[PDB]
């Protein structure tokens, strides 16, 4: 099975779905910041 | 509520983009929901070009969405994120903070109270250090705790403040096992860079894509009710080009290419926290005469007596096995015109 590792800097989007809206936006550069 | 959506995710996207700029190669974290909302709040007591400047900065065109339903577009947005859902925890509401001395219209004070989630309270002024404390306790509280220390400093003549909250805690449709959580894992910041971190570790079948396009991987994880992530991993030394594509028109794609499968995931356990001073972003973006001293918010008080003067953002972010936990506040104040 295919392997994904969230292990360098990723984008995040948090969504909801009656609205279809984006709650929070998001880049984590560095998780310990 | 649909025209919304991608007019929305596309401010969202500018915006980042704004932040991307402002603050490279660091986090980011904001609620764009939260911002739009504060801003259509404001408008509702706007006139003329200082309300149209505000609608057009958050992406509206006024041929297609008139004003009126843009309005009545975002009353019922804030009401449905509200409407109570098993196994979500999702508020959003708003406070103003108005002058025991200003005059504010009926229509204003009704308008948000009822369509708009607003609570509404008469402070003084005079004493500004107290205000300020009164300010960031009710953000703390409406929160849960959350988010502290929102206003850092008031201006002295400061006459309103405006505030949106914004929580979301909700649990992971397949929660991590926190046996398999790797307590030191490496997490790259940089390329001769890594960090130590937390690594959460399950198999099973999510949505999932590799864009063929944009070199990046997409990585769909839901909450158990109403709610999903969407994690965007670009490929080595791609992300800058990741951000100049992201739009509405990607994520209509990405809806339409997902497919469920198994994979092997790794994903950390974190928490990270932002901080936006808006003030001049927003005026680039085009909201010049709320700041002006021919403002228009004739809507708003009797004598349009008020300019906005400063805007902030703080939002923070906490992902573990359990789930995700998340708040942001916008804040907007005003002085004497
Ligand atoms: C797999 O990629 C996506 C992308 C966006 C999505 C979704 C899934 C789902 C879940 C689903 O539809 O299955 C929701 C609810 N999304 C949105 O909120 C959304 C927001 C703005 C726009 Cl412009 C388009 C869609
Ligand atoms: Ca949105
Ligand atoms: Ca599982
Ligand atoms: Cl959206
Ligand atoms: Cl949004
Ligand atoms: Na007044
Ligand atoms: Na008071």
């Amino acid at each position: 099975h295919p392997i994904i590792q969230i292990d360098r800097s990723f984008m995040l989007l948090i969504l909801e779905r009656s609205t279809r809206s984006i709650l929070f936006l998001g880049k984590v550069v560095n998780p310990t910041e | 509520l649909y025209k919304m959506s991608s007019i929305n995710a596309d401010f969202a996207f500018n915006l980042y983009r704004r932040f991307t700029v402002e603050t490279p190669d660091k986090n980011i974290f904001f609620s764009p929901v939260s911002i739009s909302a504060a801003l259509v709040m404001l408008s509702f007591g706007a006139c003329c070009s200082t309300q149209t400047e505000i609608v057009e900065t958050l992406g509206f065109n006024l041929t297609d969405t008139p004003m009126v339903e843009i309005q009545h577009g975002f009353q019922h947005l804030i009401c449905s994120l509200n409407f109570p859902k098993k196994e979500l925890e999702l508020q959003i509401g708003n406070a103003l903070f108005i002058g025991k001395h200003l005059k504010p219209l009926a229509k204003f004070l009704n308008d948000v109270k009822t369509l708009y989630e607003t609570e509404v309270f008469s402070t003084d002024f005079s004493n500004i250090s107290a205000a300020k404390q009164e300010i960031n306790s009710h953000v703390e509280m409406q929160t849960k705790g959350k988010v502290v220390g929102l206003i850092q400093d008031l201006k002295p003549n400061t006459i309103m403040v405006l505030v949106n909250y914004i929580h979301f805690k909700a649990q992971w449709a397949n929660p991590f096992d926190p046996s398999k959580t790797e307590d030191s894992s490496s997490f790259l910041i940089d390329k001769t860079t890594t960090v130590q971190v937390p690594m959460m570790h399950q198999m099973e079948q999510y949505y999932h894509l590799v864009d063929m396009e944009l070199n990046c991987t997409v990585l769909q994880m839901d909450y158990s009710k109403n709610a999903l992530a969407l994690f965007v991993l670009p490929k080595e030394g791609q992300m800058e080009s990741v951000e100049a594509a992201m739009s509405s028109k990607t994520l209509k794609k990405w809806n339409r290419l997902l497919q469920k499968g198994w994979v092997d995931l790794f994903v950390p356990k974190f928490s990270i926290s932002a901080t936006y001073d808006l003030g001049a972003t927003l005026l680039k973006m085009g909201i010049q005469h709320a700041y002006s001293e021919n403002a228009d918010f004739s809507g708003l008080t009797e004598d349009n007596g008020l300019k906005l003067s400063n805007a902030a953002h703080k939002a923070v972010l906490h992902i573990g096995e359990k789930g995700t936990e998340a708040a942001g506040a916008m804040f907007l104040e005003a002085i004497p015109r």
